């Protein structure tokens, strides 16, 4: 299964994030909401106008977020994985994701 | 202590080349050099209208006293489509606006100031050049075609609604522009067609889709909503009854996250409720004039899809 | 021409760029700190105002004294439809923004040198008026105007505040020489990250691309992919390349 | 050249009529049916435009 | 001032113009 | 003693249904409560042109500070046709000068003042819909043709002159649009059709019908006639002749007791005559502006109707 | 010493009658009392443009303040073609700027001053009404073709550039106005057919004809040369490959001694080279306003014919 | 000013809109 | 003011519709 | 091999000089920069908007530049040179590139 970087994401901190991307010519929109006492992102993803979000799901580092959800028509088929730029005992944070805070968030895509 | 002000970026990449897969302006940004040539603190002038209809969203734009050598780069590529993306905001952050190719470009300096001028197409080259060739045969399920077709004009897929388990009833043959072939489609069967900011849009009329966006006198709000016609004639009617027909107006700062097929809620005093958009128009001077956005809603009287 | 002159163009362009650099950074810090607060004191003070003005401290509530305010006037406009309305329609009206506009002076020979104004920070007490009092207050009035700062006025009958200033003038007039002039000009502001996530509020930032010169923006650039510092080479790298691959 | 008025609307005009107004073409039977007679058309003419694009008549 | 007023009227034509002659391969 | 002050009345009543008999808007002037809305003492600027072609006459209306009640109203009925009615005159009466249907509403309330902006149709709902399916074999009399299509119409008949004993050369189908065939028959007969507050008159050009009006500086003329041509291009001559070709122009305070179709005498210093009228404009500003009218007058060489 | 200041002459002729052979517009200069009706010290106002396609140079003219007679014998001749030609240049000689016939004239005389108006169409009559019908067979030489629709358009050939060994490849017919015809044949040839000053001009696109005009400081430029597009629009690219597709823009003092189709050199500090010319427009106002020249270029890459 | 005059300009454009596309049953 | 406006914008339409209709023999 | 000369060359001696020109109908991009320690001029040949530049090479006087090239749809096939006006022993410098300034750097095109 050979995949290739195709997008980075960055974080501004703030707590109830929610913006549209763009992903293998497919559009998406994706809402971050940051838990207090778990002191961790929920990341929410769905289709552009859509009720309600098709995903839900905490984000960890170095676990494949996408691989229980690759059957359905409406979810990207690449590869989306949190990993520290720094030492690897780092666990996700707040103000430490982007590609220079410490954590980077990727996405990369299979080659077809 | 500060006071909120505006501010926007402009950006000019390679030309364009449609090849054989959706066109992304995103990629294109980048020049040989590497980065592009940015424009931040020159005063800028603006209007960009958007729609829902066959005709791409087209935006002006005005620039004082630009640097010879961007005129100079500008002056090459005449032949060819530079790629443009345009940014806006209130000093912490800059959401795109618009995103195409240059059709036009021209300058005038008389004596004091110089004045660039540009005209912008949202997907001009896709939609006026993707030729089809297609035909079918009776028992066709529709919804085989709508794909077959929306594939053919080489741009991402937005949001579709599909038919279900429509079938054709006659053969069909569609040649030329695929573009005019998809508005046909839309007219016999009550679905919308317009494509926007590189995004094919699909979907059904009088029908709409949560609350995306509330206005109101804390969300920048400018005057009271008014009640306008969404059209400029009217049509004969039994008095497909689903179809739009009423509609009203309001404007707001600045705020380039609206499309138009998107839903609003209208928290005023006098009105309240849903609407669907209809017309966007973003207008802008720098140093001196609005930064306001105006919408023209439709009413909806169909399922919520 | 010969080399000698441009040993001399380069100076008169290095030494002029210089002074963009000392204005230009000036203005930008003052605009990236917000917690600062200026406020100005016109008229007001003996009249039980100095209640508020010991207050001020010299970091934060910075306070600026002239050595002589004239006159000052305050106005608030209003218009109405001027076509007879259709009958109650009372809304036909709209408020502008009130303006204030005062004059003043600055002085060689000041009566009162009270530090707590911020015009006298670092004046000598003996010798007013080799301490250039005058220059003191025109590089602070710039800097206040230049930022935009929102500026809160203390009166003698009420209190201003979210005011802006919109244009002011100095002069040197050959009578009362050893002073200026001062004139300013405000008006009204009618304004509408680290939060709590209990405040925090659905926001939006429209469509984004690719953020900042990252992995795969330095390949769209044509920079070359940045060289990974070898704390460690031996856990990444086995997973790096198979599970993210490689912009290529 | 492209200044007049009326140049415009000539221009559109002819643009129009490209993608409608279909009235008669020439072609070639591939597919026939005896019962109830017909028969499938290709038509045979067709143009390239100097963008190198070339337009096709599907399969009737 | 007829000049300011031309100027306006003539930038609507251009944008009408260049709305009926865009794109095409011809 | 007084002076000489303007007055004017405008009126809005039921929506316009067209049904299996003539229309007349006089009938729809009441509404469900009984008496209409009516709007006297508010400023009001308007712009009406009439003409004898296909197309019908159109009129523009403005209107200041209204109630929000009336704007309610017509937030209402915007999928529908309303009727109105206008009058003009000079403090002692008011002549009707416009009446028709409101094709297009909108409202803008920017701070200070609402305006309220219409655009009005002289029957343009029964011209752009009255479908017809009509035949005839060699020998059939023009004059049945004619009756029988403008009958499909649905229109009062205001006036017509028969052809007499013509007959069709060859056979003839009708179908569309009423209104457009009617009007190709104009041109291969010589005569013009064009409706007028709802009202048909089909004359033949050319002939003239008494003075039904007089124009001189008693009759409130406003300036010298002076000659316009009456077409903006030129028509290549053999240098029917007996068509139009040349023309003058006049203006005059505003009279609403006037018709494109109708004859005038002009009693000037230079100019004395007999002339067709061929276009008309009423303007109006009830504070300020105008409150004149302007004919276009044709000359005339054919037999005197 | 004088100054250098600006003079004109304007003069009207006969009734412009077409034959059967080319047209003249020179000798319908004498009217039947012989010198004709010059008019050269009143306040005048013009505009004219000139291009190379289908369509006829037009301008437009103001006069005010004119003489009863000479109004008069121009509401005489409503229904006839009256030539006009037009001069301008400095104090010491005029150049002919303009040579056609009055297509429009009105008059508007309101209170203190009345003002005259024409439009006036170069060829017009000719060009849109000169009928045609020929066929060939194949194998025909398309040199003879041209030359034969040319006769039929009766005009002076001002220049042409024969095809050579050019035979048509299938069959042809021609019917309808001749102009029509040709512009088509332009398509599919690469050539460009354009009527001026009563001048026909056929040449072939991409390539141009000496340095006839310079344009420096010392020749009355007025301001630097920018760059502007030579269209409202974008082509797609394969990126016949010697098509124009870009120029530049120039404006001078008025000098009617140029034409579209001519060639200049550019002798500017920063642009410097040879262009072809596309457009022109002469403005003027006598007693105030401009009296320039506004040229637009194009790049040339073909051969040098 | 260019505001007095780009609503003139507007408002043209909307009666030759309207009068292009008026009445009709489609 | 609107006045002067208007006399512009007539005066656009006024060549238009000439640019439309002009010559031919019907 | 009959040829022509069709085109003549000027630099204004700025170090990262840039233009479009026009040869034998088409189009191409170039682009000059100086080297300090080699004292010598780079050029890049290319097509307009191109990635990359096609043909990369080192200015010398008397050498035929693109003999190793004639085979690319998109390179030309005429002949460039730079020979000197004044004494032949001068090599090719910065600021005296020019139609007078003692190097004549000149494109000439086959009669075809």
């Amino acid at each position: 299964r050979t995949v290739v970087r195709t997008f980075d994401f960055e974080l501004s901190g703030y707590p109830d994030e929610t913006f549209r991307v763009v992903l293998d010519s497919v559009t998406y929109e994706l809402r971050f909401m940051w838990n207090e006492r778990d002191e961790s992102w929920f990341m929410s993803l769905g289709d552009i106008g859509a009720q309600r979000p098709t995903i839900t799901s905490k984000l960890t580092c170095y676990s494949d977020i996408l691989a229980p959800y690759r059957y359905l028509d409406n979810v990207p088929d690449g590869n989306l994985y949190l990993w520290p730029l720094g030492d690897i005992r780092t666990r996700a944070g707040r103000f430490n994701i982007g590609p220079l805070k410490g954590i980077q968030m990727t996405y990369s895509s299979l080659i077809e | 202590m500060r006071a909120m002000e505006r501010t926007y970026t402009l950006v000019i990449g390679r030309p364009v080349v449609i090849g054989e897969k959706p066109v992304n302006i995103e990629k294109f940004a980048n020049t040989s050099k590497g980065d592009a040539y940015e424009i931040k603190d020159l005063h800028i002038e603006f209007n960009v209208k958007k729609d829902n209809s066959k005709e791409p969203n087209k935006g002006y734009v005005t620039v004082y006293n630009l640097s010879d050598e961007v005129v100079n780069y500008l002056s090459v590529n005449q032949r060819e489509s530079l790629a443009v993306m345009l940014h806006a905001g209130y000093n912490g952050d800059e959401k795109l606006i618009f995103s195409g190719t240059v059709e036009y470009v021209e300058d005038d300096f008389p004596e004091e100031t110089r004045t660039t001028k540009f005209i912008l197409g949202d997907g001009t080259l896709n939609l006026t050049t993707a030729t089809t060739a297609r035909s079918y045969r009776k028992g066709t399920p529709v919804n085989s075609v709508l794909n077959d077709l929306i594939a053919d004009l080489k741009l991402p897929k937005g949001r579709v609604i599909d038919f279900g388990n429509q079938t054709l009833q006659t053969s069909m043959a569609f040649t030329g522009n695929a573009s005019q072939n998809l508005a046909n489609l839309a007219k016999n069967t009550g679905s919308t067609f317009s494509v926007q900011d590189g995004a094919v849009y699909w979907t059904k009329e009088g029908s709409r889709f949560n609350v995306m966006f509330e206005i109101s006198e804390e969300g920048g709000m400018v005057g009271t909503p008014t009640p306008k016609q969404p059209s400029s004639s009217k049509k004969l009617i039994k008095a497909h009854d689903i179809k739009e027909d009423v509609g009203m107006t309001v404007s707001t700062l600045l705020n380039g996250a609206i499309l138009p097929e998107s839903t609003v809620y209208l928290n005023t005093r006098y009105h309240k409720g849903f609407y669907k958009v209809a017309e966007l128009t973003h207008r802008g001077g720098y140093e001196t004039g609005d930064w306001i956005t105006e919408l023209g809603l439709v009413e909806t009287r169909g399922e919520l899809i | 021409i010969s080399p000698a002159q441009q040993a001399q163009a380069d100076k008169r362009a290095r030494d002029a760029a210089a002074a963009k650099r000392k204005q230009d950074t000036e203005v930008s810090n003052a605009k990236s700190r917000e917690d600062i607060q200026y406020t100005m004191f016109v008229s007001g003070l003996r009249r039980g105002r100095l209640n508020e003005f010991e207050r001020k401290n010299r970091t934060d509530d910075l306070a600026i004294l002239f050595d002589s305010v004239t006159t000052h006037t305050y106005t608030k406009d209003y218009n109405k439809s001027s076509y007879a309305v259709e009958s109650k329609a009372s809304d036909h009206v709209t408020t502008q923004d009130g303006k204030f506009t005062f004059s003043g002076t600055v002085t060689d020979s000041p009566y009162l040198i009270d530090p707590r104004n911020m015009i006298d920070r670092d004046t000598d007490k003996e010798n007013p008026m080799l301490a250039r009092r005058p220059a003191k207050a025109i590089e602070i009035l710039e800097l206040i105007a230049d930022s935009h700062q929102l500026v809160t006025l203390v009166t003698e009958d009420n209190i201003l505040s979210n005011y802006v200033i919109t244009s002011f003038q100095v002069d040197r007039s050959s009578e009362a020489g050893s002073s200026i002039n001062v004139q300013v000009t405000l008006e009204e502001f009618r304004f509408k990250r680290t939060s709590d996530p209990k405040k925090a509020k659905n926001a939006n930032t429209g469509t984004k691309q690719t953020a900042e010169d990252g992995a795969v923006d330095d390949s769209a650039k044509q920079k070359r992919q940045t060289p990974y510092i070898g704390k460690n080479a031996e856990t990444k790298e086995r997973w790096e390349n198979a599970a993210i691959g490689t912009t290529d | 050249y492209a200044d007049r008025y009326d140049a415009a609307f000539g221009i559109y005009i002819s643009r129009f009529l490209r993608n409608n107004v279909h009235t008669n073409i020439r072609g070639k039977v591939v597919g026939v049916n005896y019962s109830g007679p017909s028969v499938d058309v290709q038509p045979m003419a067709y143009t390239e435009f100097p963008s190198g694009t070339t337009d096709r008549y599907p399969v009737i | 001032l007829r000049n300011m007023v031309r100027a306006v009227v003539d930038e609507n034509n251009q944008f009408n113009f260049n709305m009926l002659i865009q794109g095409g391969p011809n």
